[PDB]
């Protein structure tokens, strides 16, 4: 239960998140790091279309 | 650059895992 | 009291594997080896940090600083082997006496062996060029 | 279980036991045959564990001492607002706080003692002039809303009040309502009333008056409006307050603002700023504001953490008994009967604490000026950081005293059975040794490098020395600390604080002599406030013999603690007691082994460390930070001003401190020597009291060398030879003269050499910044 | 003009004070 | 060792045989005073010097007395 | 008997204690109680003999009067320990303590005269004799 959900699972979701906060933004010419990802938006409606079930707007 | 302070820093780092290595290789033994 | 810096296992396994404690060494290979030790890193600071170090027979200085320091060491550690009396073997009178003439030997060794690595390094790549 | 054990009318209110000094103790209670007498009189007044074996009503006497000492503050402040109300020029500097110098003390005209009054604090109302005063209490009064002496006179009326309260609470709460003891042990009740109630509500109120009083009368003074017309009460209208505060104090209104949780239009009056403002050189009232109410509130929620009667809350022994492991035995066990029956356990962590906290008020007031226009007033300056690195120095050693004092009088083997009290007595041999050798280790490789110093540029050898003009010792560390700081208002881990302290702007200059206008915060003076510190060489090896110093002291103090009960010399020591001169000439000697006499000893390495500290604060700041700035050339003229150093000789130019501080001799001669010359030509001229009193001071402190370097058996047989003379002529009196005790003539001897050495100093600070 | 010997100066300020010292330690701790 | 002597002032009040951290002093019989007894000082080889035993005396001047003498490991109350 | 329950310290024995002399302190205890080291720290006694090894005879007369004004323990015995083995007592010498007078005592240091009617230091010149004879 603790491998295949965090080991695999939330290690995998970490990694969308590495990829979505710094290394897409990075591919677009955008430097995102420690510095400045606590005030940058992955997304300009960032979070507003996920708890909605809107999905379709990433 | 990895300027000569930032080279310095990384071998106390690495002594650090050098002991952290000894308590446990000795722990093992 | 007993505490993990006086206990652990590897700590105590090169604490008795060091010259001055290992089996079965005598008394002037003791001295030798810690002699050539601390000859070999005592010339550094005299050779780089000297009153002659900008010139360039800094190493030269250097060299016979280390020297001198380990003749007045030796007289020390050679005195006090006159006058111990105390214990058998490696603190037999002659046990330390043997031990302050291999010092000195070690000593000034490896202070000579330190200043020709020093002066003589660019050799190690001398072979590109 | 917190309830309220009172006894009532305990102590009869009567003058019988005044017509018999001596009788709280069963020695002196039988009167004085010898001298000796009347020194253990006042030496066991207050040692009121001597005078009674009941815990209970030793707790009741320190209680009620408690309440005369507050009465004696409330007192002094009354005074102090007093003096400033009627017999200072505090209406003339309110109209120019940059241009006359606070006076609030003046002179009687008999013997020529008037020259004490001078001209630069002679003003209207103020006509013969004064003492120039170094305490900074106009620019306090100023920042809190003083505005004319009439406001400062009911302050010193409401002061008395307070100490007539606060003396009448002494008598009542020892003579007629007198605690249990039980309700003393209250620690859990006692720290949530301290933190939410004291603290909490204390800094609480304070932002009220701050908001009400403290921002409108600075509002009205930025205005332009002359303090005599200022209305104090400005704050207490809403209209009036509307004009200042358009956002706080609003149609969107004040009070419909906070219920609402609508708190972001209070920004106008509650900010982040966080450096200072470029007209006072201090910090914004409105920080000042947001501060003491965030800090109320964690003040407030600090004190609802301990239970006490509605079972939710933290038990003080059961946290302590749970925070053990295996390196350390019992671990915190037997701690909370430690504390909660031992005095001299609260107050060694009560004084550590408050010498600490003063060391650190020391330095964050120099840096973070709250007051508007003290960071030019440099004889201030200068004794406001003396002052409390003084205050701090003292309470710490007395921290030191009351450890050793725990550990002979209040230790028990059977509260610390292997726990962390236990375990450091069972060690001491092995701290003690290691904090020998870091001493000697910080002592070769600090002193040994200014000594180096001296002997390399005496032989002519300058490019040898260990300088910023040679082989340098950058405080690496340190300037990595500023360079972090000065980018972190406005960064990223502080991205709405908008500044800092300009200290820290270091980044950016590689010494003091290479300074702007544009870094430095001149005010209207053209006088510089603060500036970036630059920390080289010669910062660094000072450091290190702070880290010496304190090391020592710490050494001495903590030998004191751990030895204070038995060591390999005299096992028994603790049934010899706290203070005994010694053990007797055998065991090859043993004098000075009690922890009283670490106490003595620990006096004069604190004296040693707090002198450096203020010697380095004196002559960096004139070198690296503190002078005038010309409108021309934006050039930064500090106090003393560049030296060259030749080495070449090609000239090198440095500060003053950077060239010249990192040997003895300089020490000796641009610092000693020189700067001395405002002292000692001070006759004739209103600084000549100060001239006086440096010499008065050498004399104390040579006095005391009699004393230090003496025996009492000697002074006994000169005493001998002297009662004969006494006893031949009919003039012998009845309570025989003795010399003063071993003990006794140590401090004494402590005592001079404190007040000698450090009264010194102090003419000489406040003669050379007075001067200039 | 500047008449020194320096080897003389070593000699009696480093080396028989250090042999001064060697030699008195064995007057002092022998037996 | 030091010598500790005992003069012929001595009251027998045993307060410096109570005094003395060594047990160096004791009491025997005699019969110079009240008391018929006397301190002594058999076993000064133990004594340290300390004058505990000194301070405790209460006759003017003195009836014990510790003279320093040649010291040994014992005498300077040495535990190395 | 055996040792108190002590977790050691840095306060003990030297390397004296192995070539030149040590110390031993014998003494019966009733109940299982704590008591302080003259080392430093706390210990426990059993509730049977004690023996606990000290560096100084100094040390062990201070832990005997430990025993005595605290915790009423009386019979407490001092040995010295030499470093072949060999144990000689030494406290108490007689069984009688110190204080009270026993028939069987010599009197040792006996100066048969008040301590001003000494001789002069001149008188005693070029001897080993001490004006306390
Ligand atoms: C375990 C992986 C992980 C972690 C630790 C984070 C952490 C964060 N995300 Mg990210 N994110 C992730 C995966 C992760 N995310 C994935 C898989 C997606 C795609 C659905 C996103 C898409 C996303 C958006 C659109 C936003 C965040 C935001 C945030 C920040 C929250 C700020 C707030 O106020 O709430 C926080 C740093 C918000 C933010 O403001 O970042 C600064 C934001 O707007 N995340
Ligand atoms: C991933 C690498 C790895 C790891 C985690 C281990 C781990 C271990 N080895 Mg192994 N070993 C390795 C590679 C590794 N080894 C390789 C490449 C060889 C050569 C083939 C060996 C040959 C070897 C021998 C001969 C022994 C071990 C032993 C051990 C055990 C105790 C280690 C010790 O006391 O060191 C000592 C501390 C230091 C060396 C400090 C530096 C430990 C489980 C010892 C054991 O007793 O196993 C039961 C043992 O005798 N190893
Ligand atoms: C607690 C600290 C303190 C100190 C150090 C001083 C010190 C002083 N006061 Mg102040 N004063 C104080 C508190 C203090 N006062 C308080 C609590 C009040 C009541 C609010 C006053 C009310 C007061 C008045 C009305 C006057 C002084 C004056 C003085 C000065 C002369 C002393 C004198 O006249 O004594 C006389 C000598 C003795 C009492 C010898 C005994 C002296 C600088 C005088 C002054 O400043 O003259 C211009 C003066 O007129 N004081
Ligand atoms: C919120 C209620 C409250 C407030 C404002 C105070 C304030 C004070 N108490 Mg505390 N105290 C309180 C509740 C409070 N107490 C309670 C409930 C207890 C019993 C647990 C105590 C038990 C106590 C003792 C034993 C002492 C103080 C003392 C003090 C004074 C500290 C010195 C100072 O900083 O000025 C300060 C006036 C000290 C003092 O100076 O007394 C005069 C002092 O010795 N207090
Ligand atoms: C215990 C401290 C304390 C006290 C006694 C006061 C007292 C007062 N406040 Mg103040 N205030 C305080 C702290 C305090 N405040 C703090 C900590 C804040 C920040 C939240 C404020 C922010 C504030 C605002 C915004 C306003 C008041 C106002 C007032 C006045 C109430 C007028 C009324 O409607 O009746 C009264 C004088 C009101 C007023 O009328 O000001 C003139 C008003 O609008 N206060
Ligand atoms: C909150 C602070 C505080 C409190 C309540 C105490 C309380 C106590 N201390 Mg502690 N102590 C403190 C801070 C404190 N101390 C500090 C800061 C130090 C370092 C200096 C010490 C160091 C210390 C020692 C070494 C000793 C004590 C002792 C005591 C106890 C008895 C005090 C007494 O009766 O002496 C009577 C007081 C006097 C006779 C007056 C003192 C006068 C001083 C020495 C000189 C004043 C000169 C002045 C500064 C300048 C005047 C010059 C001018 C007139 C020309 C009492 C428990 C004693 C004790 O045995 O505890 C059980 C003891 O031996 N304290
Ligand atoms: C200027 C006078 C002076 C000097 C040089 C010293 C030096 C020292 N004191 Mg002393 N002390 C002094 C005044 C002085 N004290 C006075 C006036 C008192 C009376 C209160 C004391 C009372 C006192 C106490 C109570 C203690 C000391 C201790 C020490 C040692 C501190 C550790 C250290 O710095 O090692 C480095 C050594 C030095 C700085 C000395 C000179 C060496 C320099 C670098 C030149 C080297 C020359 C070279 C070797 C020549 C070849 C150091 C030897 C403490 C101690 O012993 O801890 C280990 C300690 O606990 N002192
Ligand atoms: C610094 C080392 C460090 O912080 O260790 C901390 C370590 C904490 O040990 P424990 O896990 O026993 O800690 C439980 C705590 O509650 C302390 O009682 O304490 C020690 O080992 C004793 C101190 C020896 C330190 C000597 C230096
Ligand atoms: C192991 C080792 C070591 C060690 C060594 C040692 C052990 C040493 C010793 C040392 C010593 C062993 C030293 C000695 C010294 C001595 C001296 C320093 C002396 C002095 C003297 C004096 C000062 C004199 C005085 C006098 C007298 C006595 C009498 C007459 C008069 C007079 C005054 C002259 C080393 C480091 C090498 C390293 C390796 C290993
Ligand atoms: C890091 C580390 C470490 C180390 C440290 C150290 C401190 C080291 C040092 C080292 C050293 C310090 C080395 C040295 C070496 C030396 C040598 C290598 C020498 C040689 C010499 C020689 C070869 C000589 C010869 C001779 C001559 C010339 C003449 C006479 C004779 C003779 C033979 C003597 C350890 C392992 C602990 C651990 C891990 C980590
Ligand atoms: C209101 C007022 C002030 C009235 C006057 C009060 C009346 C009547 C007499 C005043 C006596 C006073 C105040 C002091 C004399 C103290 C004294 C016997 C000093 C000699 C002495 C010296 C010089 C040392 O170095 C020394 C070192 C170590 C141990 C002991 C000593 C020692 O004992
Ligand atoms: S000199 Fe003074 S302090 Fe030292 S042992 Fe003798 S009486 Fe005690
Ligand atoms: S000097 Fe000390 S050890 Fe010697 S007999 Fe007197 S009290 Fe005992």
């Amino acid at each position: 239960n603790h491998h295949l959900s965090a080991l695999f699972g939330v290690s995998s979701l970490a990694f969308a998140g590495h990829m979505i906060h710094v290394a897409i933004p990075a591919a677009r010419g955008q430097r995102v790091d420690w510095s400045n990802f606590l005030n940058t938006l992955p997304h300009p409606a960032g979070l507003a279309p996920f708890f909605t079930g809107n999905w379709g707007v990433y | 650059v990895v300027s000569g302070a930032q080279v310095a820093i990384a071998f106390v780092v690495a002594l650090i895992a050098g002991i952290a290595a000894l308590l446990l290789s000795t722990a093992l033994g | 009291l007993l505490t993990p810096v006086n206990n652990s296992t590897a700590i105590r396994w090169f604490i008795d594997n060091l010259p001055i404690n290992r089996v079965g060494m005598d008394e002037f290979t003791r001295g030798l080896e810690i002699g050539m030790a601390h000859g070999y890193w005592l010339i550094g600071p005299f050779a780089l940090l000297g009153p002659l170090r900008n010139t360039e027979l800094g190493l030269v200085a250097g060299l016979v600083s280390t020297i001198g320091l380990l003749l007045i060491s030796t007289i020390g550690l050679s005195g006090y082997a006159s006058l111990v009396e105390d214990v058998p073997t490696e603190f037999d009178r002659k046990g330390w006496s043997r031990l302050a003439g291999g010092f000195l030997v070690g000593g000034v060794g490896g202070a000579i062996f330190a200043f020709a690595i020093l002066q003589f390094f660019p050799l190690v790549s001398a072979i590109a060029r | 279980p917190v309830r309220v054990l009172v006894d009532n009318d305990p102590v009869p209110t009567s003058t019988e036991k005044w017509g018999k000094p001596g009788w709280f103790e069963r020695n002196l209670a039988r009167g004085p045959k010898t001298t000796t007498w009347i020194w253990d009189l006042h030496a066991l007044a207050h040692d009121f564990e001597t005078h009674t074996s009941d815990k209970e009503e030793i707790s009741r006497k320190i209680f009620s001492a408690h309440f005369g000492h507050l009465a004696v503050v409330c007192v002094w402040l009354s005074g102090m607002f007093w003096h400033g109300a009627y017999f200072s020029n505090f209406t003339a500097w309110m109209e120019n706080p940059l241009g006359l110098k606070p006076s609030a003390q003046t002179v009687w005209p008999v013997f020529g003692q008037e020259i004490l009054n001078d001209p630069s604090t002679v003003a209207k109302g103020f006509e013969q002039g004064g003492i120039v005063i170094t305490s900074g209490l106009f620019h306090l009064w100023r920042a809190v809303g003083f505005t004319t002496t009439g406001q400062l006179a009911a302050m010193s009326i409401a002061m008395l009040i307070i100490a007539a309260l606060f003396l009448f609470a002494g008598w009542f709460h020892y003579h007629k309502r007198a605690p249990k003891l039980e309700w003393f042990q209250n620690v859990e009740s006692m720290l949530n009333h301290h933190l939410a109630g004291l603290f909490g509500l204390g800094s609480l109120f304070w932002t009220g008056h701050l908001i009400h009083v403290a921002l409108p009368v600075k509002a009205q003074l930025d205005a332009g409006i002359a303090p005599a017309q200022v209305n104090p009460f400005a704050g207490l209208d809403y209209g009036l307050m509307g004009q200042y505060f358009p956002k706080g104090f609003g149609p969107n209104g004040g009070l419909g603002a906070f219920f609402t949780l609508n708190w972001g239009q209070f920004t106008d009056f509650l900010t982040f700023k966080g450096g200072l403002e470029p007209a006072t050189g201090a910090l914004y009232l409105t920080d000042i504001a947001h501060h003491h109410l965030a800090i109320a509130t964690l003040f407030i929620i600090a004190g609802h953490m301990y239970r006490t009667n509605w079972g939710i809350g933290h038990s003080i022994k059961e946290m302590l008994e749970a925070h053990k492991g295996p390196l350390t035995g019992e671990g915190h066990r037997g701690l909370y009967e430690v504390l909660t029956t031992s005095w001299h356990a609260q107050l060694a962590i009560n004084l550590a604490m408050a010498g600490s906290i003063t060391i650190i008020v020391a330095h964050h007031m120099y840096a973070m000026n709250p007051y508007p226009y003290m960071g030019t007033d440099y004889a201030t300056q200068i004794s406001l950081f003396t002052h409390h690195m003084w205050i701090g120095g003292f309470l710490i050693v007395g921290a030191g005293a009351h450890a050793a004092i725990f550990m002979v009088r209040d230790y028990d083997p059977v509260t610390n059975q292997n726990n962390l009290l236990d375990r450091v007595l069972r060690h001491r041999d092995a701290i003690i040794s290691h904090l020998n050798w870091v001493t000697l280790f910080l002592g070769f490789h600090s002193f040994g490098l200014y000594v180096h110093n001296d002997t390399m540029q005496a032989l002519g050898r300058p490019r040898d020395m260990f300088a910023d003009f040679a082989i340098p010792l950058q405080p690496v560390f340190a300037q990595w600390i500023q360079n972090i700081h000065a980018a972190a208002p406005g960064g990223a881990t502080a991205p709405w604080v908008g500044g800092t302290s300009p200290t820290w702007y270091t980044g950016a200059l590689s010494s003091a002599a290479t300074l702007q206008a544009n870094q430095v915060l001149a005010l209207a003076n053209d006088k510089i406030s603060i500036s970036p510190i630059h920390l080289g060489t010669a910062d660094f090896m000072v450091h290190h013999i702070f880290a010496l110093c304190i090391h020592v002291t710490v050494l001495i103090l903590l030998k004191g603690v751990l030895f204070a009960r038995s060591s390999r010399l005299i096992p028994d020591k603790a049934n010899l007691g706290f203070r005994f001169p010694c053990d007797g000439p055998g065991r090859g000697g043993t004098c000075q082994s009690s922890a009283w006499d670490h106490v003595f000893l620990g006096l004069f390495w604190m004296y040693n460390t707090i002198s450096v500290v203020i010697f380095h604060f004196s002559w960096k700041m004139q070198s690296d930070v503190w002078g005038t700035v010309d409108r021309s050339t934006g050039a930064v003229n500090h106090i003393i001003g560049n030296t060259d150093v030749l080495l070449g000789g090609q000239t090198v130019a440095l500060s003053q401190y950077a060239a010249s501080s990192i040997n003895i001799n300089g020490w000796l001669r641009d610092f000693l020597w020189a700067q001395s010359s405002a002292v000692i030509n001070s006759y004739g001229g209103p600084l000549s009291a100060y001239g006086l009193m440096f010499l008065g001071a050498h004399f104390i402190w040579a006095f005391s060398l009699m004393f230090l370097f003496s025996g009492r058996g000697y002074w006994q047989e000169l005493i001998e030879s002297i009662v004969w003379a006494h006893n031949k002529l009919k003039v012998a009196p009845a309570i025989q003269p003795r010399a003063l005790s071993i003990t006794q003539g140590r401090a004494v001897g402590v005592a001079h050499y404190l007040l000698g050495g450090i009264a010194t100093t102090w003419a000489f600070f406040l003669a050379r910044f007075l001067a200039l | 003009s500047y008449n020194v010997f320096p080897a003389l100066v070593i000699i009696t300020t480093l080396v028989v004070p250090f042999m001064a010292a060697a030699a008195l330690l064995f007057i002092i701790e022998r037996d | 060792s030091h010598s500790v002597k005992i003069y012929d002032t001595c009251i027998g009040c045993t307060q410096c045989v109570r005094a003395c951290p060594l047990d160096v002093l004791e009491m025997v019989p005699w019969d110079g005073n009240k008391a018929g007894t006397i301190a002594s000082s058999p076993r000064t080889e133990d004594c340290v010097g300390c004058k505990r035993c000194e301070t405790a005396c209460p006759t003017d001047f003195l009836s014990i007395r510790v003279y320093l003498g040649a010291e040994t490991t014992r005498s300077m109350g040495l535990a190395y | 008997g055996s040792t108190p329950l002590f977790g050691g310290s840095t306060g003990g024995l030297l390397r004296k204690a192995q070539i030149e002399e040590k110390y031993l302190i014998v003494w019966n205890s009733k109940e299982e109680q704590v008591f302080e080291m003259p080392t430093g720290g706390a210990a426990t006694m059993v509730a049977g003999t004690n023996v606990l090894y000290l560096a100084r005879k100094e040390q062990c007369h201070a832990l005997h009067r430990q025993l005595v004004s605290t915790f009423k323990i009386r019979d407490s015995k001092i040995y010295r320990v030499y470093p072949n083995g060999e144990q000689v007592l030494i406290f108490p010498m007689d069984g009688v303590p110190s204080e009270k007078s026993n028939p069987g005592r010599e009197v040792v240091g006996y100066v048969p005269r008040k301590i001003g009617d000494n001789p002069n230091p001149v008188d005693v010149k070029f001897t080993g004799k001490e004006t306390f004879d």
